[PDB]
Parts: C-alpha cells; sequence; structure tokens
C-alpha cells in the first residue's frame, strides 16, 4: 500500500462522560447560623 | 421489592368450608401430570 | 489495491472485531447426521366425513417418528368466486391431540385463523392461502383440493418428532370436527346451497424412517419433550356500541409458562371477520357501489388491515389485580407487538400480547406462568361504534377512537393462550408432563 | 406490578425453561474473525457476445477465494410491457463449471427459472425478476443492465468459498451458452425482430483476499467442500389428451445422494410457460378481452398459480419398484410440498418432491442415494386436457381432474436432481470424490 | 446519548433510506402501516403512528442497554420534529391551514 | 400530470430509468477499492446479495460486509486507517421529457427524466462498529 | 402540561423527609356558573406512586 | 392541611407547625433566634368596576 | 415557554465544566421602530440558579438593566444590546433572534 | 463535539501545553488586608469665587488617601453650545504641598491635555458628564460638577498618599480659580451680566486601615515611586499665511521622563487647539450665513479635523542629536496615540513618548532629562493659506496648509512627565530628587 497512515482523523479510546447520579442526592446544609437577633439574642428572662 | 406472595399458588384449590382440610403432602405420586397446585393450609383456623 | 486497500487499513480498531480470530466465514462445516427418510403415508379415518360430521384417526406406527400432517378436503364452489374465504380452514372446526387417552392439545378453525394472521407471513401465507382457498378467480362448481396442515407441536418442526416408537403402549388419534357450515360451499350466509357436495376427506402424515441405532434409542429411552400447547376459550364481548365505550375484563382461566396471549373479535357468523363491514373496497359485499350493503361480508376479502375497522380501543393484562404492562391502544396490539415479536403483519382486529422474545420461534424466551397468578385478566376498552358504515367517506376520514356501526355485530371474542409443558415418555407409554 | 411481578411468579413448571440456566439473551457475544476484503473483478470474456453465441470465461487469480458471480447483459425490448419474460435469465441458456478441465457442474436457463419458482421469495424473487426482466411497463426501444446471478455451490455462501488459492496448478473456468432466441428481446413468438441488438456482456466476480496467516493455511493445506450438483435431463412428456388421462414412467438416470427432485412441465416455444394458455385474465396473450388468443402467452404475465393450467395430476417416484411414497396429486407437488420444505410460493406447473427436510438449505438434512438404486422411476398420471381454454367460464369452473385444451402443448419434461458430492483440493489440484 | 456522551444519531432520512435498504417483505409493509395511511384514508382521518428506533439495542436483545451497570450514567434520546410533514401540516410548499 | 409534485403516497418507486446515478466505485489511498458498476449495481445487487431486499430506485448501497443486515461483524472497511477516502459518481443525461411518457418507458441505460436535475441533496450514511465499556456503573465508546 | 397529556415529576432532595403533596392548576371557565363540577379533579384523571 | 375547616377570604395563614390548631407543640419558628422576620406581600391590581 | 411563564432547565452533563450561558429568543415586532426597548432583556424577567435542590443566586430583567447601565460599556455596551433589542431601524413584524 | 478538538492533538501543542502550569478554570483569590474607604469633605480655606486663590489642608480622618474630587456648582451664562468643559476651564490650576515642600502642579490646560490623551471612551464621555453640560441645557442652568484631580496618587491605590507616615507634615492643595469662564460669567471677551459665583466643596477619599497595616505604614520607612507634571508656557512661533513658521525650544525639564505632550492654542478660548472654520462645528455658526471664523462652536471647541491644527512636523533633539528623524504632526496626534495610549487624541494636541506604556503606573522606558544639556523641541508649523470661510477651501485642501485663523494659535504649551521618589520616614516626607 502506498500511502502510510497519517495519523489524521484519531480517537479517544474509553471516553466516559461526567458521572450523573440518578439518585438526586440531598442538598448540603449550610455552615453560618441564622442572624437571629444582634443584641436580644438567646432571651431576656423577666424576673417577678 | 414487589413483595412476597401472600398467596402464591396456593389459593388454585381453596377450601370453601371453614373446616381445615386435612393436609396432603404434594410429593410427585404420579410420575405424568405433576400438579403445580401448592397446598393452602389455614394459618391459624377457627378450631 | 481493489480489496487489499482494505486489508492494510489495519489498527486498534480492528482488534475488537479480527484479533486473535476464532472463526472464518470461507470455510464451513457441515454437521454429520443420522441415517433417515421421510415418507408420506395415508391413514385411514374412523367415521363418516361430511359438514358437521365428527371423526378419527389413529397414526398407525409406520416409522419411527411422526411430524407433519397435513388434511386433504375436496370440496366445489357453492357460488363465484369473492363468496369463499379460507374455506377448508373454516371446515376444519377443530382438531384434538390425543396420546394415550390424555388430551395433549386441541386447534379450532378460528385458531388456524389468528394463528396465520400473526404468524405466517409474505408468500408462506399466500401459499398456506392456496392451499386452503380459491384464489384465482374460480367459479361456481369449481373443484379443488385443499391442504390444512396441522398446527401441533410435532407439526411445527422434526425436533419435536412424536417418538410414536417409544410409545409402544399407547395410541395416538387425531379428532377432526367438521364445520356444520362453510361460507360459499355448502351455505350462502344463511342460505344453503342447493346441490353442494360433501368433503372427500383423507389424512396423511409424514413419518420418519430411523436407523438401525437411532431407532433402538428412542424406543427404549425415556425421552422429555418440550412441546407447546394452545389454550382456549370462547366468549362473549362487552358488545361495543354506537352510544358509548363498552368495556370488559376476562377473568383468563389459563395456567402453564405462557409465551403469548392472542386474541381476536370476530362476527360469529362470518368466518374470518375480524373488523367492520363498510362500503369502502373490499369492506363489504358490494362495497364501492349503490348496491354495497353492510350487513355482508365481501368474503374473499373478509380480512383487512385498516385498523378504522377494528374495535379494540385500548387494552392491559392484569395480573393479581395489578397492572402487567401500561394500558396500550388496540393498534400496538395489532402492528407493534407483530412487528417486534414475529416479523410479519396483522390484519385488523387481530391481537397479540408477547411476554416472549420469541414466541415465533420453539426455544424458550421468556414466560407468564398463569399456575402462579390467582387472578389474571385481559383488560379491553372497544371503539365507538359511531360511523355510518354505508358511507366511505365517513369511513375513511375518521378518528382513532370510533368505528362503524357495524362493528356492534363483532359481538364474539376468542382469547387464545399458547404454553409450555412437557411430554414425558418412558417405558412405551406418554402423557403430559405438568396437569395444570 | 409490571416486569416484576411475572419474575416473582415462579413455579415448578419453570424449572425446564430457566432452573440452572445455560444462556442468557442478553449478551450476545460475537465471534472473533479472520481479517479479509471482497472485491468485485471484471473478468473477460473470450469470444464475442450475441445470440446464439458460445463464449467463455476464465477466473483470473487475483484474490483467493472466491463466491459470488453475476453475469451483466444489456438488452433491448423488441416490443412494448409484457412481450418480454426474464429475458435475461433465457439469455444465459447455460453455464458449465469447470475445474482442472473437468466438469464439477452444470446450469441451465431452465433450471434458473425452477429454482427461483421454488426456492426464492418474497422481496427476494422481485428484486431478482427486477434485475432479469422489465417490470415497470418499459416499452419498445428501451435499454438496461440485466443482472444473473449464478447458483452454484460456491455462489450461495462464503461458506463454500471455492479456493482458487489452493488450485495452483487447476484452472477454473465458466463457459455460457447464449439463447439462440430470447423472447420479446430478438423474438416475437416466432418472428425475428428486425433490428434487434445482441446483448452486451460482462462477468463479475466476486474475490476475497485473506490475511497472511488464513491465505497461508488455504494456499497449503488439503480441503474437502460439501457441495451440490445439479442433475438434469430434458425428455419427452407424455402429452395429455382431451379423450383420457396420458400417463408415463420415466426412468431417472440420476445419480448421488440426492436433496431433492423438481420437475416442470413446458411449452419449449415459451420460455417459463409451466401451464396451458387460457383466456381468463393473465393467461394468455389479451386474456379477458376481444383480442384474446391462447396461441400466444401474455408473456409478461407467464407464470401463474392458476393450478387449473397445470398437467399434473399425480405422481410417485419408485425405487427399485419399490413405491416411495403413496401417490400424491400435483397440487400436493405444488402446493404442499414446498410449504413444508421451503416456505416459499411454487407456481403452477412447477413440482417438487424433497428426500431432506431442508433442501432449500446447506446443511444435509436426508437425501436418496441413486447411486444404491437400479431403478429411479418417476411415475406421472396427466389431467385430461377437454376444457375449451378459449371460454374462461369453462375453465374457471373446471375439475380437479382436468385443463385446457392447450395444456397438450405442453410437450417438455425437464426433471431435475440436486445432490451433494465433494470437491477436494490437494497439492494444487482437485475435482470431486465421487465419478457418478 | 450515554452519560453525556453521544454515542449514535439518526436522520428521518436515515430511517426511510434503512428501510429501504434493510426491511423487506411483511416486515416492510407492517413497517408502513405503522408510519402512513395505507388504506385510503381521508382528509381529516386520524391514526397512532409507531415508529420503531433503530439503534444497535433497538434491534436485539443480545444488545439490551444494562441500565442496571450505568448507576451513574443516565441514557437519553434527543428528538427533533420536522417542520414540516407532509399530507400532514404542508403540502409540498403550502401550508395547510 | 404534474412532473415537478410527486404522487406523495407512490414517491418511491422501483423504475430504474428515474433513478439518476448512471455508475459509481468507491477509492481507497488514490487506488480504486472496485472497479466502476453501474448505479443498478448499487441498487439491486448489493442488496440481493448481501440483503436479499427489495431497493427501491434512487437508493444505493455498497457492502464491505457479507451480512451487513445482522449483528455479526462479517468484514469492516476501517476508515480510521485510510488517509484518502472517496467516492466517484457518474450521474445519468437528463434529457428525458418527463411529460412525455413514452420518452421515459422506452428510454436508454444513460438517461434519466429532465426532472431528475431537482434532485440536488445528496446523503451519505455509513454504519460502524465500535465497543461500548461499561463497569463500575460508567460507560462510554472505546473509540471516541 | 395540557388536556389529556401526560407529565410527571422526581422529587428533589431538598428535605429529608417528605409529606404533602399539593397540585396546583389554572384552569379558565368555558361556560357560566353552574356548569362545571370539582373541573380540578376531573381534569387530574389519575396519579402513580 | 393544617386545620381541617374553611377560611374566609382576605383571611391568611402559613404555620410553621404541623398542627397549629392544636394544644401540642409540634414544630415552631423562633423568631429570638432570627434578624429581620420579613412578611412579602405582593397585590392584585384592583382594576375591576 | 410564551408570555408570563415558568420554565427551567437543567444542565445537561456533556462536558466537564461549564461557563457562559446563553438564553436565546425569538421575538417579533408588534410596532415600529422605537416602539421596542431591550425587549428580550425585559422578557428574561428573572433566572434562578439552584445547586442541588439550593439556592445559589438570581437575577432580575431590572438587574440585568442595572447591571448594564453600571458595569459595560462602549462597544461591549452597544454589542449587548444589540442582542437584546432592534437597533437597525427594523419595522412592525420583524422577526430576529 | 469538543471532545473532537481534545484528540486533535501532537508535537505541536507541546509548546503551548505540554507540562501545563497554568489552567483557566480556577482562580485563587490572593487574601488582602482589611480596609474601608471613606468620602470626607475638606474645609475651603480662603475664598472661593471667580479668579480667587483658595487652599485646602487634607484633614487626618483616614491612614491613606486617594482620589480627590473637587465638586463646583455653576450656572450657565447662556444657552446649549456656549460652554466647554467649565469646570475644568475654572480649576485653573492646582498645586501639591507636602511638608512645605512642591511635590506637583496641575493646570487647566494640563486637565484638558491630559483627557485629550489618556481618557476615552465612555470614561471620557462620563468624564465630560462631570464638568460639563450635555444635554443641550439651556441658560440659567445649574450644575455640580466633579473634577477629579490626577496627581500620582489619585490615579491609583498602589501610591495612596499615607498621611498616617506624614504624622509632621500636612498636605496641601492650593487652588486658582479662573478669572473667568466660557459660557459661564463670560461670553468670549463679553461678561455676562448676572452670572453666580462659583459654590465650591473639596472631596478626599481616605482609606482607614486596620491593625497590622496601619502600624507598618506609620512605622515602616516607604519608597512611593510617582509621576510629577513639568509644565512651561511658551510663546508660539506664530504660524502665518504666507510662509512656514518654525521653532526650536531648548525645554528646561529634568528627571526619567515617560513621555512630552503639547499643545498649541488659543489662550482666549479654553480647550481651542485648532483653527476656526465654516465647516460644521469648527466656529459658531459654521456651516451657515451666521458662521464666525473669529470665535469657536465652544461645545464643539475640540475636533479630530486635522486640517485644522498648525504642526506641520516635529522632532526632538538631545545635545545636538536627532533623537528620531522628523515626523508630521499627524504622526504625534494619531500614532502614537494609537502605539501607546489606545484613546483618540483631537486635533492640534500631540504626544511623544519615551515610554511602551506611559499611560500605565510601571515604568517602561524613561527620557533622563536631568542628563541632558539640550533637550528641544523642534517645531514646523503649517502654511495658514486656506480662507476659513469657504468650507470648500478647507475641506478639499491639501496636508502642507491650515486655516487662516489658525494664526490666532499664539500660546504654546508644553508639558512632560516624569518618576521621582516620594520618600516617607519617621512621620515626614520629600521627594529624593529636585
Amino acid at each position: 500500500q502506498p500511502r502510510g497512515y497519517a495519523g489524521l482523523r484519531p480517537y479517544e479510546k474509553n471516553y466516559e462522560g461526567i458521572a450523573e447520579a440518578d439518585v438526586s442526592a440531598l442538598q448540603a446544609r449550610y455552615l453560618d447560623q441564622t442572624r437571629g437577633r444582634p443584641r436580644t439574642g438567646d432571651g431576656d428572662t423577666e424576673p417577678i | 421489592w414487589i413483595g412476597v406472595n401472600t398467596q402464591g399458588s396456593s389459593l388454585k384449590n381453596a377450601n370453601y368450608d371453614l373446616r381445615a382440610d386435612p393436609i396432603i403432602p404434594k410429593a410427585d405420586v404420579g410420575p405424568w401430570m405433576m400438579s403445580s397446585v401448592d397446598p393452602n393450609i389455614y394459618q391459624k383456623p377457627l378450631f | 489495491a481493489g480489496g487489499l486497500s482494505q486489508l492494510v487499513a489495519y489498527g486498534a480498531q480492528d482488534v475488537y472485531l479480527t484479533g486473535n480470530p476464532q472463526i472464518t466465514f470461507f470455510k464451513t462445516v457441515y454437521r454429520r447426521y443420522t441415517n433417515f427418510a421421510i415418507e408420506s403415508i395415508q391413514q385411514t379415518i374412523n367415521g363418516s366425513v361430511g359438514f358437521g360430521n365428527k371423526v378419527s384417526t389413529q397414526i398407525s406406527r409406520n416409522g419411527d417418528l411422526i411430524t407433519d400432517i397435513v388434511v386433504e378436503f375436496v370440496l366445489t364452489k357453492g357460488g363465484n368466486g369473492g363468496t369463499t374465504y379460507y374455506p377448508a380452514e373454516e371446515l376444519l372446526q377443530d382438531v384434538e391431540l390425543e396420546i394415550g387417552g390424555q388430551r395433549i392439545d386441541k386447534h379450532y378453525n378460528d385458531w388456524f385463523r389468528t394463528y396465520d394472521a400473526l404468524f405466517r407471513m409474505n408468500d408462506d401465507r399466500y401459499n398456506y392461502r392456496r392451499m386452503t382457498d380459491w384464489v384465482n378467480n374460480e367459479l361456481v362448481g369449481a373443484q379443488k383440493r385443499f391442504y390444512v396442515p396441522l398446527i401441533f407441536f410435532f407439526n411445527q418442526t422434526p425436533g419435536l418428532a412424536l417418538p410414536l416408537i417409544a410409545l409402544q403402549y399407547h395410541e395416538v388419534k387425531l379428532y377432526f370436527t367438521l364445520a356444520s357450515q362453510v361460507q360459499g360451499v355448502n351455505y350462502n350466509g344463511s342460505s344453503a346451497i342447493a346441490g353442494a357436495a360433501q368433503p372427500t376427506m383423507s389424512v396423511w402424515v409424514d413419518y420418519i424412517f430411523l436407523d438401525t441405532q437411532e431407532r433402538t434409542r428412542f424406543a427404549q429411552l425415556p425421552h422429555e419433550y418440550l412441546i407447546e400447547q394452545l389454550q382456549f376459550t370462547g366468549s362473549e364481548t362487552a358488545t361495543p356500541s354506537a352510544t358509548t365505550q363498552a368495556s370488559q375484563n376476562i377473568r383468563l382461566n389459563f395456567n402453564h409458562p405462557t409465551k403469548y396471549l392472542a386474541w381476536n373479535f370476530n362476527n360469529p357468523t362470518n368466518y374470518g371477520q375480524y373488523t367492520a363491514l363498510a362500503n369502502i373496497p373490499g369492506a363489504c359485499s358490494g362495497a364501492g357501489t349503490a348496491a354495497a350493503t353492510v350487513t355482508t361480508p365481501d368474503y374473499g376479502n373478509t380480512g383487512t388491515y385498516n385498523e378504522q375497522l377494528a374495535v379494540l380501543d385500548s387494552a392491559k393484562i392484569q395480573l393479581n389485580g395489578q397492572d402487567r404492562f401500561a394500558t396500550r391502544k388496540g393498534s400496538y396490539f395489532n402492528k407493534v407487538q407483530p412487528y417486534q415479536s414475529i416479523g410479519g403483519v396483522t390484519p385488523a382486529g387481530v391481537y397479540l400480547y408477547s411476554f416472549a422474545l420469541k414466541p415465533a420461534g420453539r426455544q424458550p424466551s421468556g414466560t407468564c406462568n398463569f399456575s402462579r397468578i390467582d387472578n389474571a385478566t385481559l383488560s379491553l376498552t372497544y371503539k365507538t361504534c359511531s360511523i355510518d358504515a354505508t358511507s366511505p367517506a365517513a369511513v375513511l376520514g375518521n378518528t382513532e377512537t370510533v368505528t362503524a356501526n357495524t362493528a356492534t355485530l363483532l359481538t364474539a371474542l376468542n382469547i387464545y393462550a399458547k404454553n409450555y409443558n412437557v411430554l414425558r415418555i418412558m417405558s412405551g407409554m406418554g402423557g403430559l408432563a405438568y396437569a395444570n
């Protein structure tokens, strides 16, 4: 055969797409607590 | 996954009456027609 | 050059196809087989043959094994071309197969029609029609010999040849019922045909002759043959109406591993009519003209692919109260099921549902064992019969959920199930392996 | 609910279908195969091609193995649509296969017609017709290229690829005879067509290019190919009389383990005419109208399924004076045999009797060894030719034992037998294992 | 598409070409019945058509896609519907009101 | 009869005279893969040999496989190792007056209907074998 | 979503457990008062779990 | 969902509780730990005669 | 999709990472030039971004207008306007993507 | 899709992607110091008014300062088209004093020259919106203008002046307000009766630093590489309609200079760097019967029509040797800015850079005039032969000529921008070089 393989028109062995879970894992909860009252936090405890 | 059979192949020849029938152990009496029906014994009868 | 330009085009993408090759295509190996011959032998019919009569035959042990069985009939046309529809098929009303006195199976004229509609095809189907009907515009008085092959399990393949040689103490008998009437032969609709001839009948069995050692093994060894059986019950239909969509839930009193269910809706007096009559070409006697009557079919053109004349809107099979599959339209069972499972074309009004991948073969390919279902049922919904059948425009231009007013004449429902069992032969005797 | 409800429904009757499973339907493993390439290479033709000429070709050693061979022709129409019938098939009067100077096989135009009539079917048959005739109402002067694939044993499957590579000292040649006349091409019945073109011809051979290891093995190793051969003799027909039923006993000078016999009756004047001419649609030139004649066929509609025009009432094959099988009617051979053994539809006038379970295949499945039978005889009973062919009522309304008076023109009988032999190749030379 | 990777793609013309070449006899006729009106239906007629796909797994059980072995990959089909369908919403270049 | 619009219900046909391909060859790496064959060879013979069906005029097939309709590899052309691949076509002369029926039905091998000129699109398809690898919950094609 | 259509939803994992599910519909009257009867009920032909 | 009665138009409820109509302390929203709890309203257009 | 409707899409897992996202619309002119103002921007009333069911962010048509008003500029701003409005005096009935 | 490109890889890619160093798909942001920025009003000392000198001291409110914006409120003394960047004209000059040392100084004309060369696109447009009336305002309209200062610390936080490190030194801004502003209190030579005096306010944007950063600035020595403006005015070798005027100016410049810049102007009209003409926008009423080539269309004073410019060609000679070959005036107007800035410079304004990128902060080549005895700018002027009242005469003419009205551009302004070092240590600052 006169022409050797030029190498053009290549391919990539075992190309998998990005993993897509079907289970649809639960959303991650936050790390910062809810900004409640800024100056009167955690009750007052009124006396008699 | 879909659940065990609470009936299965047992209710093919069930008892009309409420007096529990005498259990006949199915054990290939004939080498021809084998009769795949189950025995269907009552769990807690009327007594 | 030439083909060599392809051979040199070799690399990693070829390894999965040709690396470490296992086979070639350019040298085939035929297998050596036993010494056998096939002989067609006439059997004696015990009883009188005629319309409405019932006769039987015992198959002689002429050879060692039996395969094909063909019943020959001779009929004369009682009217002109277009008056008959597969009349030799209609004639053989039913056949029972009995081995050792046990009923192994039973086929019905309608089954032969349903079976054909689903499983035969192309020229195979036409050639069949040529053996059961008049298809070259023959005229009244024309005489023809018909050949009705039987479709019992041992008639399907050499592989299930019935080992008569291994059944030394049991006889094998066929029982054939001939129809009281056959359309276009002895009756035209309800009218008797004066001068109609009674059929001539003969039963032929094609017997396999084995060599000395092959014969010995069959005669002496026990054999378990996987066979097919047909379960069948005829019943009334929740007759479709022009006023409402009828529905019906039919308890399926079936047992055994079932390959498939098959059914059709028909006019009880018109053999092979699975569709409504209409004034569209071929759909009724006289269709296409002023004289068209939508109370009588064009018998020679009874079968049709025009779905508009079918009556099933939708159906599902329910097992123990649970859906087995999603409800599908009647057209699914008629067109897709056989497309997928058979590869032929099914006439309108005939339906199939397979529980198997390849129900048309002999090899098991998935089954529904009804011996393990408490309450199986076929749930059917019918189309509204609001279309005026005497007006082709009304028929040809209508919608998916409606049909001909004449569709309410399809009051009969035939439900079949084809299943497996085992025919055990031992010590010279044989009978069905599982009772239910 | 759903498919899971079927799986859970498991019983004793499932054990014989799925217990201790051996296979699965969902994991097909394909076999790795030896690398190869296929090239269609034109062969030369030694001698000018034309009507009545004898020409030949030597197959070049371009590749290693060969299979399919297609003969191309270019023909012109000498009349309008309806005047030709398989003219390229008619033209290729015969072909001989020769290896090392010795005959291996020989096929004839009539065989190609008989072969097609029995073994091709459905669309395959139509596609074939499209390559041998004009099927789209082409008119006089029309020109096209027609292909006639050969049917020698190596032309039907890669499994029998002829090892030209292992025949280093033996040439392989095909000899072709062109018909002196071809209907609707250079002659209209007996009348030559002025200006008719001579056929253009080309022979193409499909070659297999093997990889290094496979090529080497074929070149060096001896080979045994179990192949088919066609035996053929044309003979005098006990032509039917209008006064009685002609009968005949034909000694069959056949040899070898025969797969099947096949035969036809014909009018040698009109290629492919296996039936009587008649004034019923398609059965004669102008049939159905005022211009109808029963002296000339409607060539484009020469073949028919109307058995009323066939000449065989019944037949049996005798072996050394022993009936092989009970005498059966002509329609058994025409309709039942091919139903059972092929699965296609056979036209009237063409008959088949198999000694094999599957005559349409390549795997041996029971044969009749005529080399062990001194006297093999085909016993024929003909229909009475008393029906007035010019009166469609007379034909269409006739009886089983009679035919058209024009049936008397079917004076030629062609009897074929296909058999097995072994083609052996060794040390660059080859031929057949058995001489007869 | 499997796992976001394009495995294959067919075109209406491919289905027509494929059919023209690889289907036959009654399978082809039935195919036509599942895609067209072949009983001389008239204007206003309604039918449900079934167009089987011709991907490798749609041809044999032997190649059934193992959804079971694709715990992290979806198998999806994407479809394009024709701008016009002859005799349904357009007649040659004319729209059908 | 208007030869600008088909009888839609009868759009397809087996009438070769209306086909437009006179002949063709496939050339690989500058050298012929097979000798040029007529359009009717691709339309009728290839399908005869390789499929056993009947192909409508205007549709062509060239197989590299013994049985292309099946699933089992039976010969393939690996274009991934071929630097140059070309389909070479010769078309029929569209000189036949399509509106005058005899002109079509009575014509020769290398010509067709003038309306042939309207078939301006060419669709070329190829079918190949790849491997879908599946493991550990994921997969894809071995050869991208 | 529309008349005669088959539609579906996969329930997202926003929370850990679920209870109440409500399908909202927007309908427009095709006639006057007295011409409908629980039409949102008639509309939801069925629901599978 | 939370009461089982019928509420007149113009009266609105949003529960933070499973059973707000009862005595039992099903779930609650603690505003003593929330910085600016805000009720966001969108009104209908009052265009009708 | 239509006026006043709420629609959504899940981003297909075809590539590994995502950046630019462009929403295409085809709008027509209901009047002559001078009657519209960034209508594709006006049409997209808002967009909300969610990951794993959690809100990450949300933009509003007015925000797009404010954002543009503050952060785009020069020919970036003009090219942007060209992508959301009709700026070559197009007339009633005109269609644009 | 995209995979088909990834696979298209070979030896030619190695230089671009082999042994990869970076990606574009993951950014590392750099943690920065803790700071805040506040805009604080300074008190203006002295008396604000036209022609008055005022000053302000920057208060120690924050630690560092950057941007400074001078607000002015002016009222139109005439209709639209009568003003041209009037807030710029008003801020005649500003001097920067640190520790009693003169660090730098800008002039209204520099603000105009600087803008003409270095601002661009919508920066320039937004910039005009803050110093002029650009929405066809009418007489009496009142607007607050915002004039940013352009001292080194007013352009980048990188050079924020560390007032914190200058505990002992005052930082002051001395401002001169123009005696007249066109279209505000004067119209050409005429005063506008009823014109209001300006309202002025100086705003300084101060950076508040957290403890560690503030301490380092307060205690450590610093060397800030800053830029300064040098400027001298010269009499122009006034163009003539009979010949080509020429001039050679020894530039009293020093320090590593990033660039020189200059213009010719009519001192009568702020921003007029070109000749007047009866072509649209080139004079008051241009294009019609009422056109006067003695007064500009003030709102359109600047133009890109080089025909009205007066520089034919120029070169810079250093100690008797040519620094570069003589180039045409349009080189200095169009090419230099193309190459070095990327903006578009108005006719009559010229630039010659010694720097690769003079518009930036980072030194990129300088000419140190502290080592040059005779830095001379050689200017060749066009012949003012064109009859400015005839648009055909102007628009259809040749390269070497200009308008007869070009002889009014009698003032020459030459600027230079250099680098120096502002040293700060032990609470005090000052320049390393004089």
